[PDB]
């Protein structure tokens, strides 16, 4: 059975191919990215 | 400038005037002034009595030091005018008030003299 429906599923993707895997979870470089500006507490008019 | 997007970069303004370079000194100059008038709306009303000139010439006092201390300005001074006022114009509406206040300067050039010592000079030269 692995050789006589692996040599069947060949046959289907000559046949017909499968498709391309689509890509839905492309994220911009910003989703794992840190704010790397200080917050309003270092600029806060209290010294620290 | 950096990382093709990240982040702008400069604060100055066109300005033909050294004194009104930077944009913190030209919004920090409005926005105090429209904040000022904003909780100050009385002022246009409740006509010239002898506290009057005194009622608002400590109520822009307590207002303003509530902008120096959250650092909106540094130290300042608000004073009626003691020359311009006068009863001939007083009677038609016009009363001055001197507003003197310095604002915070952005750093957008720190400079860093690093110098090391061991208790008071270089010990090695």
């Amino acid at each position: 059975l692995k050789v006589q429906v692996n040599s069947a599923a060949q046959a289907v993707g000559k046949v017909a191919g499968d498709i391309s895997p689509t890509l839905a979870g492309v994220l911009p470089s910003w989703l794992l990215a840190p704010s790397a500006t200080p917050p309003s507490e270092a600029a806060a008019s209290l010294p620290h | 400038i950096r990382d093709d997007g990240y982040r702008l970069w400069g604060n100055r303004t066109l300005s033909s005037d050294s004194k009104w370079a930077f944009v913190t000194r030209v919004r920090t100059m409005d926005l105090v002034m429209d904040a000022i008038l904003a909780g100050h709306k009385w002022a246009v009303d409740r006509g010239i009595t002898k506290t009057y000139v005194k009622d608002v010439t400590e109520g822009l006092r307590a207002f303003m030091r509530d902008l120096k201390n959250q650092g909106a300005v540094i130290n300042f001074e608000v004073y009626a005018d003691p020359d311009l006022n006068s009863a001939s114009q007083l009677a038609q509406g016009k009363v001055y008030w001197n507003i003197r206040f310095t604002d915070v300067p952005p750093a957008e050039n720190p400079n860093f003299r690093v110098e090391v010592t061991d208790q008071w000079l270089t010990e090695v030269l």
